[PDB]
């Protein structure tokens, strides 16, 4: 209905600027971006007849 | 008489001094022991040079 749209917007350059503790502010960190690398593990079960 | 200007004179006045021939006979000794080593330094949390 065109009431709640949706952005993107940039950094303030006078925000960036000082970001995480520049010319006395704090409590405003960066945002960090890490990875994780988990692992998977499959076992062979058996299988078999007769006659 | 040799007339250095004092060129911040908080009232005025003047001193009338004595200097030798040797710099060992003066009254007062401005001995310099290092001279301005310049340093340099980022901080890590904002990355901007610090001097």
């Amino acid at each position: 209905a065109g009431a709640l749209v949706e952005i993107a917007e940039g950094m303030a350059t006078s925000i960036a600027e000082l970001q995480e503790g520049f010319n006395g502010s704090t409590d405003n960190p960066w945002n960090e971006m890490g990875f994780r690398i988990d692992k998977q593990v499959i076992e062979a079960k058996s299988r078999q007849l007769k006659a | 008489y040799r007339v250095y200007i004092d060129q911040y004179a908080k009232q005025d006045y003047f001193t009338v001094g004595y200097k030798g021939p040797n710099e060992m006979d003066a009254g007062i000794y401005y001995a310099p022991y290092v001279a301005l080593t310049p340093l340099r330094g980022s901080d890590p949390k904002n990355f901007q040079p610090v001097m």
